[PDB]
């Protein structure tokens, strides 16, 4: 019961993850706080 | 990686090519955590040097 990020960074998608935070470290600039919520559809 | 990681000097990694006539810088030792090695501020300092 850990985390992928911890259990195998080196993991395909934790790649993924660390390319998703690159993108929103540029998205989430120019927002009106550091709240950021995540939905499911 | 070394310089990075904060273990070696700006000038301890340069070594110069032998038939090519510029200098390079190595990857060092392969880190466990390379992404986050290139998010450091010292990178941006060796640029900036």
């Amino acid at each position: 019961d850990t985390l992928l990020a911890v259990g195998n960074p080196a993991d395909l998608a934790v790649e993924a993850i660390r390319g998703l935070r690159t993108s929103l470290h540029f998205a989430m600039m120019e927002a009106k706080n550091n709240v950021l919520m995540i939905s499911g559809a | 990686s070394e310089f990075l990681s904060g273990q070696a000097a700006a000038e301890m990694i340069i070594d110069k090519v032998e038939g090519g006539g510029f200098d390079y810088i190595g990857r060092g030792q392969i880190p466990p955590n390379p992404a986050e090695l290139l998010m450091h501020p010292r990178f941006e300092q060796l640029l900036n040097w």
